[PDB]
């Protein structure tokens, strides 16, 4: 309990990576999450949307 | 460009399309720039 | 079938030629939600119903 800064700094950074990997989950209003769907599953006038 | 083709082809003659004559007779880009222009000319090609 | 008592046709444990399909040009319309009729020889299917 006393290194409480340094071991906050580290948290810190594994929460901001961990969201920033966890975004890639994210759909943001496409058809997946995972663009291999969408590449494999449309044409590219409609993929490209 | 110009040539005559069957009326519900004509669909084909837009970029990225699928079908026979926008596969292997004529194929549009897919970034294409320009008008496609078409009428039923039935008066003027049809014999048979 | 009539609309009121509309049909299901499950299609299961099969290859399906989409292709064969998508060119029959006496079908009028053929528009596709989720996937591109071209890609549908591509993919494949945990179920299919008509």
């Amino acid at each position: 309990s006393a290194l409480g800064k340094l071991q906050d700094v580290v948290n810190q950074n594994a929460q901001a990576l961990n969201t920033l990997v966890k975004q890639l989950s994210s759909n943001f209003g496409a058809i997946s999450s995972v663009l291999n769907d969408i590449l494999s599953r449309l044409d590219k006038v409609e993929a490209e949307v | 460009d110009s040539f005559v083709i069957r009326g519900d082809e004509v669909r084909q003659i837009a970029p990225g399309q699928t079908g026979k004559i926008a596969d292997y007779n004529y194929k549009l880009p897919d970034d294409f720039t320009g008008c496609v222009i078409a009428w039923n000319s039935n008066n003027l090609d049809s014999k048979v | 079938a009539s609309v009121y008592a509309w049909n299901r046709k499950r299609i299961s444990n099969c290859v399906a030629d989409y292709s064969v399909l998508y060119n029959s040009a006496s079908f009028s319309t053929f528009k596709c939600y989720g996937v591109s009729p071209t890609k549908l020889n591509d993919l494949c299917f945990t179920n299919v119903y008509a």
